[PDB]
């Protein structure tokens, strides 16, 4: 049965902010996603230069 | 009388509750036939591992026979008297119902308290039942709908509840006990959790009377530590992948995470939704279709069919779409997809968003056509919003959304936000994680 | 809470013929019909599949609005327009909120006469028939209900729902032109609202239903012939129907039918239910152990069928349609109880009460009168009219399909599925 | 409208009584199309 | 009750395009200036009392 | 008489010459592809053997003897009912586009 498929536990490789399973991620959502940006707005600023 | 007023003469739902907690809840019209029903907050969502499909597996015994009426007593009462038994479970609500004449109601609730309060489980039906299941689990598994959309909760909710299906997994259906049932059925079954419901010609004095008489056995006690509540379920942007080139047709299932039943977000995401529509190739308007992605598909052949949908659940949900196209169509149909949804986000026009609250209106009214149907938004009302939401409210809700409304909360759940995806059947050419979550901005 | 009605139906007929009726229910949103005499069993040897095209083209340009005006003008109020078939009538249903009827109303008139089928639109639609009719054929039922009637009868309502293969890419605008000119007649019509006030329907009827062609081209009658028809498919599970002439709506012997379907079986009434109280149901049941069978009935203006319809796996087809065939004849030597009859007419009547509790069936069922019999008979006496029926007129139905000429169509692999002429 | 059919058609399961319980014909058939909704046969 | 310090920078500056690419630039100008300046600094410290700027004084107008 | 010019007009223009009519000389737009598209198969294979017969005589720069000359009198437009309907769909889907 498909429904036998479960997805496999990913806790090695998530970010600690979202390892909890009975906790929503979207208070975080921000945060993760800001640094990447902040990231890729240095990396720009730089190329720029 | 203007639309408006319409919506002013409906009669409101009536609610009452019993000392055990039991809310019951009426609509009254002068339908010779009614349909009467119990709504309960018990699905796979309160299952562990361990007994999930515990609930399906009882859907399946629930008309099997009572103490009171063995075997298919119960079954030849119901036909008897022209009536119709149904039931359902899904992630967070489980309803047995009936459609019967007015004149029946009282043997109706009878059976229905009957039904929820002494269900035999016997043994040897049991065994049997095991085996309806296991052909059952097989059955679906041809159905890549079904297939896609239970995929869709294993990657979104993974790691919780709401990542089971609702059947369970087929070792679960082969180990389940009456222990394993029973037990669930005593956690769940109680008064403070079930709505009695009812639609058509009958007076709420004369269900509340009803519902004193056959449901005040039901407890409302439980304890303390036997209360089944709800834990907060993570949403995981990610994607699984069912790769089987043996099928003729692709299944995709895209969503971000939605705001859940109570917001009154729903609303303008309804509005939305319908903007975006659905369609499939027996459609009549083709290339003529309002909705860019229905004219695109339709003019380019992409897709055999797709539907946008918002999921609710508790604190949380799907918000996304589906779709069944041709192993060569896949990228085209994801790009005309979120090129959809970002234009929502940052160019959604007062004309459109019109459109869409016209839409969610016809919508919102031709559903509640027929006993069935009200009844069912009285008792999943009842669990999800603690009320009946009355016409002319939705009415407001729908009123009050504009052009500004529809970009700021589209932006606020699809924009940059990431995805889960499911897919099932020839997918090779379904687009990369990165390129999806890309499509997002 | 006390509901606001309850009003009654009200009743029109124009001088043209053509009926209206209507009834306010003061609900939010309308449904508005055009029933019209023209559904398959108009078609003859020359234009078969032309009545499909048709129902297809609803959106095609018409004389006051383009085929792009039609599908935004609608959709701009979220409206709807479909158009639904059967052998004998063709139902174009428009919906939307009250405020917009007159807009839903002026395309379901510019729709229904004056469509202009130009050539080139035509011409493109017609793929439409081959994904349309391979879509509905994905139903085995759909196989056999249609090869079961072409067996029976020799013209007519032995036409099918749906295109002929070969003239797939052939129907011409001419062939279109000449079906809605002969049977879109006012005497043909009947123009039935759900949530609307009886006097704009009646004006708008009066102003743009003021057609003529009056009772336009009938057909011939439907000659009953007897046949069998049977498709050899290979599936794991066949599909079959046995059938005999039985009689034309609107008689009382079709009451008997309907009591009759019902004693035997005609759907389930409990999700998973093993039917207890089904006759068919238990007898094969006895004698077998995976298969369904249901009484079936079929009741149109000058004919009807009844019989029943099985699924089992391909060996047991022939255990499963002689056990149901011979519970019949057991009916028909008069085994039947009181209590079975009281049954059956408990389930027929709580049956037709659910069929019209929705907007759909309450049109589908008050468009269906005024095409059949002109005229209108309330749930009250149709509940009497099935009170009516005796328990030997019951049996004289169970003995007129045993001793009738049969029709029967088959699929699957029939490796095991038995002629008539072996029942 | 905005309510799409019950079941999608797309173009190029039973294996239990349960489920297979309901798929007999009972009636006549019925076909029907739309502007905005899948199309249907019924019986 | 509030959010942290990426998560104020990404609503506020990275969410939109017009915005974000704004960041960039004067965040180019402000870099340029600070970052030559800085650099420059360092050379000359490390490099102390060798550059014509530093012993120019002895020789100028 | 502007007519007068008209015919004398026509005749300069030469396409008559080829055996064309007017129509036959349009630019194709994607309006005027619609339309040809349009055309009942005897129009349009018609249309097809002028066009030919006119390609064919400008390779050989010949022209057809005066008394095949298209005449200025006889000529009408068989593009203009469906060339019209075309534009009227397109500035239609237009208008909406624009609300
Ligand atoms: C500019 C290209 C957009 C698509 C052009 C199609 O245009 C449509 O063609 C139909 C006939 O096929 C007409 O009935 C309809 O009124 C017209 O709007
Ligand atoms: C391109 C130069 C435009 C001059 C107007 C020509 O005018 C034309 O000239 C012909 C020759 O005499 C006349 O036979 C004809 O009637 C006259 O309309």
């Amino acid at each position: 049965s498909h429904t036998d498929i479960k997805v496999p536990d990913f806790s090695d490789y998530r970010r600690p902010e979202v390892l909890d399973s009975t906790k929503s991620s979207k208070e975080s959502s921000e945060a993760r996603k800001g640094f990447s940006y902040l990231v890729t707005a240095t990396t720009t600023v730089g190329v720029a230069y | 009388a203007t639309y408006a007023q319409a919506l002013q003469s409906v009669p409101e739902t009536q609610v009452s509750q019993l000392d055990n907690g039991l809310r019951v809840a009426s609509e009254q019209s002068s339908q010779p036939t009614c349909t009467v029903g119990v709504w309960i907050d018990a699905g796979s969502r309160y299952e562990s591992e361990k007994n999930n499909g515990a609930g399906y597996f009882v859907e399946h015994l629930a008309f099997k026979g009572t103490k009171n009426r063995p075997g298919n007593a119960l079954e030849k009462e119901v036909e008897s008297m022209g009536a119709h038994l149904n039931a359902y479970s899904t992630r967070e609500h489980t309803a047995y119902y009936i459609k019967a004449l007015s004149k029946d109601l009282p043997k109706a609730v009878e059976l229905l308290a009957d039904i929820v309060q002494n269900c035999s489980l016997e043994d040897s039906q049991i065994e049997k039942e095991r085996d309806v299941i296991l052909q059952e689990l097989q059955e679906n598994d041809t159905s890549m709908r079904d297939v896609v959309f239970n995929y869709l909760h294993a990657t979104a909710f993974q790691g919780t509840p709401l990542a089971q299906s609702v059947e369970g997994p087929s070792e679960n259906v082969r180990k389940l006990s009456r222990a394993d049932l029973t037990e669930y059925l005593s956690r769940h079954y109680k008064a403070p959790r079930m709505v009695l419901a009812a639609a058509g010609g009958l007076e709420h004095r004369q269900l509340l009377d009803l519902a004193q008489k056959h449901f005040s056995g039901l407890s409302g006690t439980y304890d303390e530590d036997a209360v089944p509540t709800l834990s907060p379920c993570r949403f995981t942007g990610s994607q699984i992948c069912h790769r089987e080139d043996g099928l003729p047709l692709a299944h995709v299932a895209i969503a971000v995470e939605g705001p859940g039943w109570a917001h009154p977000d729903n609303v303008a995401l309804q509005v939305a939704n319908a903007i975006i529509g659905h369609y499939d190739c027996t459609y009549g308007g083709g290339a003529h279709l309002s909705s860019p992605l229905a004219s695109i598909a339709a003019t380019n052949k992409l897709c055999q069919s797709f539907q946008t949908f918002n999921i609710c659940y508790a604190d949380t949900g799907l918000l996304g779409a589906h779709f069944v196209c041709d192993h060569m169509s896949i990228d085209d149909m994801m790009f005309v997809l979120q090129g959809q949804w970002m234009r929502l986000c940052t160019s959604a026009t007062e004309s459109e968003v019109l459109r869409g609250k016209n839409l969610l209106r016809n919508a919102l009214v031709s559903h509640l056509d027929g006993t069935t149907p009200v009844c069912e938004d009285i008792g999943r009302s009842l669990l999800t919003y603690g009320r009946r939401i009355p016409l002319a409210e939705w009415e407001s809700r729908i009123a009050e959304v504009d052009a500004r409304v529809v970009r700021e909360v589209c932006s606020k759940y699809f924009y940059d936000q990431c995805p889960a995806v499911a897919g099932f059947g020839p997918i090779e050419q379904l687009p990369d994680y990165n390129r999806i979550r890309s499509g997002m901005f | 809470e006390v509901p606001p009605h309850p009003q009654d139906l009200e009743f029109t007929r124009l001088p043209n013929g053509l009926v209206i009726a209507s009834l306010e229910n003061y609900a939010p949103a309308s449904r508005i019909g055009l029933f019209i005499k023209a559904g398959s069993r108009y078609e003859n040897s020359n234009n078969l599949g032309t009545s499909h095209l048709l129902r297809l083209a609803s959106s095609l340009t018409t004389k006051g609005a383009s085929s792009f005006k039609i599908t935004r003008g609608i959709e701009a109020v979220g409206g709807k327009l479909s158009v639904t078939s059967t052998r004998e009538n063709m139902a174009y249903t428009v919906e939307c909120l009250r405020d917009d009827v007159d807009i839903l109303m002026e395309f379901l008139l510019n729709v229904t006469t004056a469509p202009e089928f130009r050539r080139w639109e035509v011409a493109a639609l017609q793929p439409q028939l081959r994904i349309d009719k391979a879509v509905a054929l994905q139903n085995p039922q759909a196989h056999v209900i249609e090869n079961l009637h072409a067996a029976a009868y020799r013209n007519a309502l032995a036409n099918s729902l749906y295109c002929p293969d070969y003239r797939i890419g052939k129907v011409t605008p001419v062939e279109l032109h000449d079906y809605v000119q002969n049977h879109f007649t006012s005497a043909r019509m009947a123009l039935i609202g759900l949530g609307v006030s009886h006097p704009v329907l009646k004006q708008v009827a009066e102003q743009f239903l003021n057609i003529r062609g009056g009772l336009g081209l009938s057909g011939a009658k439907a000659k009953y012939h007897g046949g069998e028809i049977r498709e050899q498919n290979g599936d794991s599970l066949v599909h079959a129907a046995l059938v005999a002439e039985s009689a034309a709506i609107g008689s009382a012997e079709a009451n008997a039918f309907s009591v009759l379907q019902h004693v035997l079986g005609a759907g389930p009434h409990v999700k998973r239910g093993s039917n207890a109280t089904s006759s068919l149901y238990q007898a094969v049941a006895k004698g077998v152990h995976p298969f369904d069978v249901s009484a079936f009935n079929a009741s149109y203006s000058d004919s009807g069928l009844f019989g029943f319809y099985t699924i089992s796996q391909a060996a047991s087809a022939g255990d499963v349609i002689k056990a149901a065939y011979n519970q019949v004849k057991t009916i028909a030597q008069g085994n039947l109880s009181n209590p079975d009859v009281q049954a059956a007419k408990n389930k027929l009547k709580a049956g037709y009460l659910m069929s019209v509790e929705s907007s759909e069936g309450f049109l589908d069922e008050v468009g269906s009168q005024a095409l059949a019999a002109g005229s209108y008979t309330p749930p009250s006496t149709v509940l009497q009219q099935i009170d009516a029926v005796a328990d030997a007129d019951v049996i004289n139905a169970a003995k007129k399909f045993v001793s009738g000429r049969k029709s029967m169509a088959a699929s699957g692999n029939l490796g095991h599925t038995p002629f008539i002429d072996e029942l | 409208a905005a309510v799409p059919a019950t079941s999608e058609s797309p173009v190029l399961s039973v294996l239990c009584r349960e489920s297979l319980r309901g798929q007999a014909a009972g009636r006549p058939l019925v076909a029907s199309v739309s502007l905005n909704v899948p199309a249907s046969v019924r019986y | 009750v509030a959010p942290t310090l990426t998560a104020r920078l990404y609503s506020l500056l990275f969410r939109r395009t017009s915005t974000f690419a704004l960041t960039i630039v004067v965040g180019a100008l402000f870099f340029e200036r600070a970052f030559d300046q800085g650099a420059d600094a360092i050379y000359e410290h490390i490099n102390e009392g060798k550059l014509w700027k530093h012993i120019k004084h002895k020789y100028e107008k | 008489w502007l007519e007068g010019i008209r015919k004398w007009y026509y005749n300069a223009a030469g396409f008559n010459k080829l055996g064309l009519m007017r129509d036959d000389t349009i630019h194709e737009n994607d309006d005027v592809k619609e339309a040809i598209r349009r055309l009942p198969e005897n129009l349009y294979d018609d249309r097809v053997f002028r066009i030919k017969r006119a390609l064919d005589l400008s390779m050989r720069q010949q022209i057809l003897p005066k008394e095949q000359w298209t005449k200025y009198e006889e000529d009408k437009s068989y593009l203009e009912p469906y060339l019209k309907e075309v534009i009227r769909e397109r500035k239609e889907r237009e208008e909406w586009a624009k609300k």
